[PDB]
């Protein structure tokens, strides 16, 4: 019907994905995907609606049950989304990945009558084409984009990039059957197309969001205050966190240049308490102003009005998880270089990182703390491990020495929790990173630890020095 | 002589327009009553059968309410207008087929209550659809006017 | 809708006609030509041309061996004489199949789009509102005739609302944009 | 386990001291939620035998008793002459269902005796007549259900399905 | 019958425009659908055709099951790269009919309202049609006859039925869209995409990982290429009439509408149009 | 023997239904059926045929289970309800195919594995296309009927 | 010819006196005929200013605001600030046209500078609390209809056509 | 802040000396990238007066102007016959959208009065006859990108959106 | 809440004076639009009076007198011979029904003792003598229903009608 509010952001190194899985193809460039925006918007939402929950009501709910309580904002399978978005970007050109001439002709011969596995590297804006037969022609390219070696070194330099450019530099072509270079031309073209197209990594992102609102369509009881509560969690969205792949390392990290409203009676309250982040002071003033929303979430706002209606569920223990926060993990500093700390947050999140290494020093410990905290890891059972000693530190019937431990992680016995931790591949980290910075060259860096509903005892003032610690050694 | 399919439908449209207590399901079940007869006459009466079943939503809720309907006098189609509308008239059809003892009351109502039986009674019915379509016609035709007269349009 | 490999010129949509349909139309034209003083002898001798190359599938003028009509029929052709006439007169050539390889192709045809009511509170689809419609393709041809008895009223009805008479409004949902066609008049067409 | 009571539910008032419990548990199977009774249940093949009214098997399958069920045990005084069965939660022929069953429960039926002496003609009756529908809230609907007029201002509601949703086949003898 | 589908591919490659698009999608899905029979074949190997190229490629060494599963959606993303580079508008159909027809209105006293509307970022419509479901599993609404996707002329009308509506009173809408007693008064037409900048289609993604997932314990990326319709597409409807006291709200409606969504998923700015141009040519 | 669509339709659906334990299947197998017959019109019987075939995700273990279908009457399928929905419909058109007499048993039992055969199996539908599109999709038309009828709405 | 005065009618109190004139002629343009008020005008591009309610020409499309017309001359102190302006009775964007107008027709309409110190933020308001209804069908409704209370006993027709036909678009500042 | 100054572009010479700021800063709201004139301003509701040029106020809403918006203020001699107003870059009907504005504007219109004198019965008027956009282009779309013909050099490619995409409606008396 | 007399119409002005009341809210049910009287009443086995005409209470279900129902009180002269009744208005045999009610109602009826001493048979009146419906309409049709000659000029569509929307039962006795 009418706009409700707009917002000017901006984002650290959006690492947008696409069909394509990258932020450019040979057809448009979208650096915004307003579908992302909407789906973590809603992420935020539920996670700040469990946080609101926990605190002032003891209880935790399941996300299905969450999203059926804000239908009549958020629309569902039964109700069209009270709010659109309308992503608007500036530098919105028809850019499109755009391959003129690769030239090969001879690596095709190379690789003829055999199977190589073709890899790729870019040392010194010089395309080499690695063929694992032990030969490394330089490929002679021209495409649409370019890259100024600042972008080369920010993926060189980061231990996380570098290891997610594993899978989009290397093809096991098999030519010692059938083979033409007509056949070969088209795959290696399509191959430097997805290893290019990678390298579209731009830095400071900006673009304003437009967030229109169907007026009435119709006035339910509880309406204006699920949408004032969405609007908190979208501004909250705004501050942790942020659009595109590997948000939980402080890429794609949103930052508010602006502000606006268009119906004071509905959003002032969110204008003024956004425009306070229109410039900070420093690390404890913006920790500061952290600890002023989540508290004015839980008390200086409408902390429950409709709670107590029978719509939502109670989750299931040992065999749900949802993640709200805890006030207290957050840990911020200041940074003044950003691509130095973004390379550097993989010496904190990684089991053998040097900013890890120090404060967790047991090597049967830090696998704990991370496959707890830092998403999923990968472990088999090879040698004496995980399912002896991590299985310790996380089986609840263990010693304080980790404090932190699972639900239903049961010794030689954990029936549900056991796989969720240990063999469901998409987890998301706990441990998350951000790099709000804007309207006045200094920058800033939140730690923070999202709160799981499968720690069933937990040691606050600990795991908060140990991120403390982490938030320090990065920088 | 007898007219006897006209007090069949008489004393089933008795019944009928004394469950479905909204007015707008008297009103859609007149709907339904001014064109199944026709759609029997054309299209037989095994694929008219299968689309009033379809329409009519046969959840074990309303299974009960026929099974009711039967005998009680105090029974309510409970649903929306045209699921009720679609079940009123498959009460209308299974009265006929009762009352005329092509089909055994036991056995539908048996069928009716389970789950699965009701597989078989369409069976059933199925191997009787000839006589079935020959003799319902006149007891389908006065339902059709008695729809038509004691009710309003829309 | 047809897919065809080796022709001079790929079509994207071709004519279709099945023997039955033009023994009809040839039908229509001997009743006609017994009750009245009318004789179509163009139309006749273009059609039983077709006829007698009857029980197997003919494409008028193409070069078109075999295709897919219809995603789902599989057709070897022959052309017929590759001089004969167009009674359709636009280029696109003119399948005329075989029954029972023909009726499906026709009756597969058609347009089934599907409608929806939108739930104007909630905004989403209402519950028992959707439903599918066929619509026959634009450039459709169907063949009828209008016969007239003496009367001086007939003839000023011949001579000039028949001279007048060239595009209508036929069937339902005009509001769509789904009713416009035009009339040929053979007399003046062939 | 989790053990529930059905009970005949007749217009014959023979429901005074016949159970043990009112709530028992934190729950019975039947609800009543501002909408009508939920999750009612049928038993089919028996009727009701108003002098001392009780279920009777007989082999009609169009004798059908519909009650409710409540979480208890009856009277600590039978088992002599009430059939006590467990199962699945499934073979349960509930009616106007709200949510799920645990998929096991224990319940206890009212039983009579067939009486091999008399034809056992049974006869259908509604439950009409608020005279008996009154009462009956109180009767068991509130002593068992307490939260009647305690939320239901509306009981006119939970008043007109009984008239038409409950019923059974009666002996008449 | 079978060298059909091993060289559909080819020849969406050739014409390119000329080819029946609804036609060689659904011959296309057979082989998508028999992937492993049709790639676990001796296809007269054909230099030119885009299946040879899965024998080279080789992914997940040991597993084959599984290395024909990921070769499939790789070959599923280069299907839809494949109908968006080479099926383009050749836009001069769309203009010498829509002429044509505006000459045959006029011929009948129509009022006309000629409407080109561009497509501002790229957009959805008819999802849940048929045109790719079986490959994509979300279509696009396409004529094939025209051989060009477009808006059917009932969507066009319901939304600009929706917006009168909801600006003057059902009371009003039905006095000029006409309720269940008398008939309308507007008639709307299909709308054609004339001229396009470079694509027509353009592959796109969704990718619901929490959606209708209890927890973060079942959820999962699950992610579902799909074409779309390009952006800058511009596309062209008529609307004519005769009760000339209807073309003062048709004239104030359109360029309000279009600015809103006018296809599918618009709530996350989707089916974005502007009102490239009215022209009106009354019935004189 | 023979058996009118309508007949057929309820035999099959008969053990489709006997066969689907789980009832999230069943309701899957409901939307299936009310979508795939304006889908076999729209995109053709062989496109649509293999599309079900390929999202049964049959792997030949939920295969046997298929085929054991045809034989005994306590066969069950198995698999997620979004792949034993399919592998139902899919078992619907086969025991039509069969049924009817247009394809051997033996040829379809040996397609759907065996990846040589698969093609000749398409081969032959591009023959027998006419044959199966007359009727088919009168015969699905009953099935949606009888899946809109017998099983609840999700 | 003759001259008519536009009138908006929003859900504030500027609807008391901004014209002069009740009858003026023998016809108002809008009428009120046993089915609602007819011939309404509609103006888009235009905002009311409810503080001293005046049409503020704005540019945006989509802001809108309707009103009924009445024949006569602005209170003897305008005509400085007002866009007069005449328009042959088929240029009006008029709803509900119940009768044919002659085709000459000069509208004067309350018009106000639009005010360039600061952003003109218009937002959509609809007429609802039927109490607001009550008291602007008493102050213009009456004061222009004597109808009201004279023909009319299907008064809650009116109100509640007026209560979802008239909108418009609002500073609200 | 941000002044904007909109030029009204029919078929006639009314924009040659109208403006002061040329370019006065480096920015604009119409554009021109070698795909043609991006961020063109529309209105609706008003038409042109060849005579001295200038838009005059009718109520029609498919009587509509389509011109560009520049940063400028006119001829210091005026603002006695513009519309000085200040919008949020959202209320600006904008066709071929190039650049995400600034959330804020301040645009002065070239304004006639209403003339309540005759009725302004108005028509269409397209442009061709490139006798008028030859000149033109060097009257307004040179006299201010000056870039073009030094960037620019397929005016032909101009020399058609503008035959095209620019109409509006005329008085023509 | 809401009260409301009917006021029989027979032959005789015996009702001149028989409520006090000429609106007291202000609607009655019995409504008057262009087309003659909407929403009459009728009451079954009841015959009236003429001699200072009051509705006798009869048992003959043909017995039935036509009158139009009126808002007000009689004569607050009353009760001690007149019914009261208080009936949710699905319980009113109205006629020639064009709005709706008020889903409850107080009704008051003039009535009569049953005078047990004669045989009460009653007579078929019409009402005829279109000059006695002259002096109807100046009688009630124009203190209550004062629209009269001020809106209608086709009072003969109200006077035609009340020569056979209105028959009833009188006693002569």
């Amino acid at each position: 019907e009418e706009l409700l509010m707009s917002l000017k952001l901006k984002a650290l190194y959006p690492l947008t994905g696409g069909y394509n899985r990258h932020s450019i193809n040979p057809f448009y460039e979208e650096l915004v995907r307003p579908t992302e925006i909407k789906g973590l918007w809603r992420w935020w939402n539920r996670v700040l609606f469990n946080t609101l929950a926990y605190s002032t009501k003891g209880k935790l709910y399941t996300y299905e049950s969450i999203d059926r309580l804000f239908e009549d904002v958020f629309g569902s399978e039964n109700k069209k989304s009270a709010v659109r978005l309308e992503v608007i970007t500036d530098e919105g050109n028809d850019n499109r990945f755009e391959l003129s001439y690769v030239e090969l002709d001879k690596v095709i011969d190379c690789l003829r009558n055999y199977k190589r596995k073709v890899s790729l590297d870019f040392i010194d804006n010089t395309l080499i084409a690695e063929i694992e037969g032990s030969t490394k022609i330089p490929i002679s390219f021209k495409s649409n984009l370019d890259i100024d070696k600042i972008i080369k070194d920010l993926v060189h330099n980061n231990k996380l990039l570098s290891f997610e450019l594993l899978g989009f530099k290397s093809v096991e072509i098999d030519a010692t059957k059938i083979s033409d270079k007509k056949i070969l031309k088209e795959i290696l073209r399509d191959l430097i197309t997805n290893y290019l197209e990678y390298f579209n990594i731009k830095q400071e992102v900006t673009f304003t969001l437009n967030i229109y609102l169907d007026k009435s369509r119709e006035h339910k009881q509880n309406f204006e205050d699920k949408l004032k509560f969405a609007l908190y969690s979208l501004l909250v969205f705004i501050l942790l966190g942020g659009i595109g792949r590997k948000t939980s390392r402080g890429f794609g990290s949103l930052s508010i240049i602006d502000v606006k409203c268009y119906d004071n009676s509905i959003c002032k309250k969110i204008e003024d308490l956004a425009k306070n982040f229109l410039k900070i002071s420093s690390g404890n003033e913006l920790k500061s102003k952290i600890e002023s929303i989540l508290d004015c979430i839980k008390n200086s706002c409408i902390d429950t009005l409709y709670i107590e209606n029978n719509i939502l569920s109670e989750i299931d223990p040992k065999k749900n998880v949802v993640y709200f926060i805890n006030s207290d993990l957050f840990e911020v500093k200041r940074i003044n270089d950003k691509e130095k700390v973004l390379a550097n947050i993989y010496k904190a999140v990684s089991s053998e990182g040097c900013c890890i290494k120090s404060i967790i020093t047991d090597k049967y410990v830090r696998k704990s703390f991370l496959i707890a905290f830092g998403g999923y890891r990968k472990v088999e059972k090879d040698k004496g491990l995980d399912i002896g000693f991590i299985k310790n530190y996380l089986c609840e019937t263990c010693e304080t020495v980790s404090s932190f431990n699972i639900v239903d992680f049961l010794l030689s016995e954990g029936s549900f929790m056991s796989d969720y931790i240990l063999q469901y591949e998409h987890r998301n980290s706990l441990l998350r990173f951000k790099l709000i910075s804007d309207n006045s060259n200094n920058s800033y860096l939140i730690g923070y630890i999202l709160h799981s509903s499968y720690f069933k005892k937990i040691d606050i003032k600990y795991v908060r020095c140990i991120l403390e610690k982490l938030t320090y050694c990065v920088i | 002589l007898y007219e006897e399919d006209y007090k069949l439908a008489l004393e089933a449209f008795k019944k009928v327009f004394n469950a479905l207590t909204h007015y707008g399901a008297k009103q859609a079940f007149r709907s339904r009553a001014r064109d199944l007869v026709e759609e029997i006459y054309n299209s037989g009466f095994i694929p008219t059968f299968f689309y009033i079943i379809s329409k009519a939503e046969l959840n074990s809720d309303s299974l009960d309410s026929l099974i009711s309907l039967f005998s009680s006098d105090n029974a309510i189609l409970r649903g929306s207008d045209e699921n009720v509308s679609y079940s009123a008239y498959l009460f209308i059809i299974l009265y006929y087929l009762i009352k005329r003892g092509i089909i055994e009351q036991k056995f539908l109502i048996q069928a009716l209550r389970c789950e699965k039986t009701r597989l078989d009674l369409i069976d059933k019915l199925y191997n009787l659809a000839p006589i079935i379509s020959a003799k319902i016609r006149t007891y389908l035709l006065a339902i059709k006017r008695l729809s038509e007269a004691l009710i309003e349009a829309r | 809708r047809i897919i065809e490999i080796d022709s001079a010129k790929p079509y994207v949509w071709v004519y279709v006609t099945t023997y039955e349909l033009l023994k009809k139309v040839k039908l229509y034209l001997d009743s006609i030509s017994q009750l009245s003083n009318a004789s179509f002898s163009n139309l006749k001798n273009k059609i039983d041309t077709i006829l007698a190359k009857e029980g197997k599938n003919i494409t008028l003028d193409s070069d078109l061996k075999s295709a897919i009509l219809n995603e789902d029929f599989y057709v070897e052709l022959e052309a017929l004489n590759n001089k004969i006439p167009s009674i359709i007169n636009a280029g696109v050539p003119l399948l005329v199949l075989e029954d029972s390889i023909g009726r499906e192709v026709i009756n597969r045809s058609l347009i089934r789009v599907r409608r929806i009511r939108i739930d104007r509170d909630k905004k989403v689809v209402e519950t028992g509102g959707l439903w599918s419609e066929e619509y026959v393709p634009m450039k459709t041809i169907f063949f009828s005739v209008l016969l007239g008895k003496e009367s001086k009223e007939s003839a000023i009805f011949a001579s000039c609302i028949l001279r007048n008479l060239r595009y209508v409004i036929l069937g339902g949902k005009e509001t769509i944009g789904k009713g416009i066609v035009e009339l040929r008049w053979v007399k003046d067409v062939i | 386990s989790t053990q529930r009571e059905y009970v005949f539910i007749p217009i014959t008032n023979s429901i005074t001291i016949d159970v043990k419990i009112t709530i028992g548990g934190s729950d019975h199977i039947t609800n009543i939620d501002e909408r009508g009774i939920h999750n009612v249940l049928v038993i089919t093949g028996y009727a009701v035998d108003e002098k001392n009214g009780r279920l009777v098997p007989t082999l009609d399958p169009c004798d059908y008793v519909k009650g409710i069920l409540v979480a208890g045990t009856p009277q600590q005084a039978q088992s002599n002459d009430f059939l006590t069965l467990k199962l699945p939660a499934n073979k349960l022929y509930l009616i106007r269902k709200k949510g799920n069953i645990s998929d096991d429960l224990k319940i206890y039926i009212p039983y009579s005796s067939p009486d091999a002496r008399n034809s056992m003609k049974t006869k259908p009756v509604s439950i009409s007549d608020d005279t008996i529908v009154n009462n009956i809230i109180k009767e068991v609907f509130d002593k068992i259900y307490n939260i009647t007029q305690k939320e239901k201002v509306k009981i006119e509601k939970v008043k007109e399905d009984i008239k038409e949703l409950f019923s059974y086949y009666a002996l008449e003898q | 019958a079978i060298d059909f589908l091993v060289n559909i591919l080819e020849l969406i490659k050739e014409k390119q425009c000329n080819i029946n698009l609804f036609s060689a999608i659904s011959l296309t899905s057979i082989v998508y659908n028999n992937f492993g029979e049709f790639l676990s074949n001796n296809q007269s190997y054909s230099t030119n055709n885009p299946l040879l190229k899965y024998h080279i490629i080789i992914l997940n060494d040991k597993n084959k099951t599984k290395d024909v599963e990921e070769k499939r959606n790789i070959f599923k993303r280069e299907v839809a790269e494949l109908i968006s580079r080479n099926f383009k508008l050749d836009g001069e159909k769309v203009r010498n009919y829509f002429d044509s027809l505006k000459e045959v209105l006029k011929s009948l006293k129509y009022t006309i309202v000629d409407v080109e509307i561009t497509t501002r970022t790229r957009a959805l419509i008819g999802v849940s049609t048929s045109l790719g479901k079986l490959i994509f599993g979300s279509g696009i609404s396409f004529d094939p006859y025209m051989n060009l996707p477009y808006i059917p002329a009932s969507e066009i009308k319901g939304i600009v039925r929706s917006y009168i509506e909801g600006k003057l009173g059902e009371q009003e809408a039905e006095e000029i869209f006409g309720n269940e007693e008398r008939e309308g008064n507007v008639n709307f037409t299909d709308a054609y995409p004339t001229r396009s900048k470079d694509f027509l289609f353009v592959p796109d993604v969704i990718t619901p990982h929490y959606n209708g997932k209890k927890s973060e314990a079942d959820a999962e990326p699950r992610p579902v290429i799909h074409l779309t319709i390009a952006p800058k597409v511009t596309f062209r409807f008529l609307i004519y009439y005769k009760r000339e006291d209807v073309g003062k709200p048709i004239c104030d409606s359109m360029p309000i509408i279009l600015i809103r969504g006018l296809g599918a998923r618009s709530s996350v700015g989707y089916s974005l149009f502007e009102l490239r141009k009215i022209e009106v040519i009354k019935a004189a």
